[PDB]
């Protein structure tokens, strides 16, 4: 009896859903009367499904309706935890213990990767006489990020970056510049600790 | 790391799951694991100790720094003994102090078990 796992680490976007699998051997038809399937995170019970019955009374309230075992797929020796709207507490080491004739357990790691992927952008004509414009970029993700402004010359411009927040960071950057029409500037969000450089273009 | 429910059946479920899983971590013989469950707790047996430690921490009776937690033992023993015998368990087993954490785990299992063995769940 040997429980296995396709991926040992899941890297999943904040808010996007998640399914982490745990396989186990099923030679004949599955006998739900003798199956036990237990998912736990850290200091947290996620699934306790034993003898056909998913025990809803032990599941942590912070999973109490976001998570569920894909019961259809157990008949395929596949114990799948699914988790809707992956938040920031959902990151960490999970464990899946299965018991069906034998017993095994495996651990899975889940990072909730929040790259600053949805960059918002605004350009404001502060002053039509002096052509003073205000170019903004606003994105959100878990490792804090700096913002680098560059004109089309790829010279580095100086902008104002304000970082705020539970564990996800919101980074708004603004660049006041005297610029003409059709000129291109570039807001890059260096996600620092994980190098996930993303450059949005403002025209 | 684990769960605490409030109906004999949920508890019996959590009992059988945590027992199996702690056998999986420790390596403890099935017979020694039963003796632990049955009350027969070799305090100085290292496999016994590790299983006590795993299983008490799964039911959150010992926390991550080996501190006895009254809440978790209430949640488990409310289902085998009366309220006042629960109070007396808390206060008696609070004096157990060991710098050897596994030795501490085996001794708490001792101290708890003397109020009712955990195999009593199989009897509900
Ligand atoms: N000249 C500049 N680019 N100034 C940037 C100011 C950033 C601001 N103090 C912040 O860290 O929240």
């Amino acid at each position: 009896f040997t429980v296995t796992v396709p991926k040992d680490l899941y890297v999943v976007e904040y808010g996007s859903n998640m399914t982490i699998e745990c396989k186990f051997p099923v030679e004949k038809q599955l006998d739900l009367a003798a199956l036990i399937v237990y998912w736990e995170m850290e200091d947290k019970n996620i699934i306790q499904f034993v003898h056909g019955e998913e025990d809803l009374k032990v599941q942590h309230s912070s999973y109490r309706q976001r998570a569920r075992l894909l019961k259809d797929q157990l008949s395929l020796g596949n114990a799948a935890l699914q988790i809707t709207d992956v938040k920031l507490q959902d990151a960490g080491v999970y464990r899946c213990m299965i018991s069906y004739g034998g017993a095994d357990y495996k651990r899975i790691t889940v990072k909730v990767n929040a790259p600053y992927n949805k960059i918002n952008q605004r350009i404001l004509v502060v002053d039509p006489v002096t052509s003073e414009h205000e170019l903004t970029c606003q994105a959100e993700g878990y490792p804090k990020a700096e913002v680098i402004w560059t004109s089309s010359d790829h010279q580095v411009l100086s902008g104002k970056t304000t970082t705020t927040n539970e564990k996800l960071f919101n980074v708004t950057s603004t660049l006041r510049i005297n610029t003409t029409t059709n000129e291109i500037f570039y807001c890059t969000f260096r996600r620092l600790d994980p190098e996930e450089n993303h450059t949005a273009e403002l025209v | 790391g684990g769960e605490t429910g409030s109906s004999i059946e949920s508890m019996k479920a959590s009992m059988i799951v945590q027992q199996i899983l702690c056998q999986l971590e420790t390596g403890i013989d099935q017979q020694k694991a039963n003796d632990v469950i049955e009350g027969n707790i070799d305090v100085e047996d290292k496999k016994v100790q590790l299983y006590c430690e795993c299983i008490l921490k799964q039911f959150h009776i010992l926390d991550k720094n080996n501190v006895f937690k009254p809440q978790g033992i209430k949640a488990v023993m409310e289902l085998l003994i009366d309220e006042n015998s629960v109070k007396q368990l808390v206060s008696d087993c609070s004096t157990i102090s060991e710098e050897n954490p596994h030795l501490k785990a085996s001794k708490l299992m001792q101290c708890i078990s003397k109020y009712k063995t955990w195999k009593s769940f199989d009897f509900l």
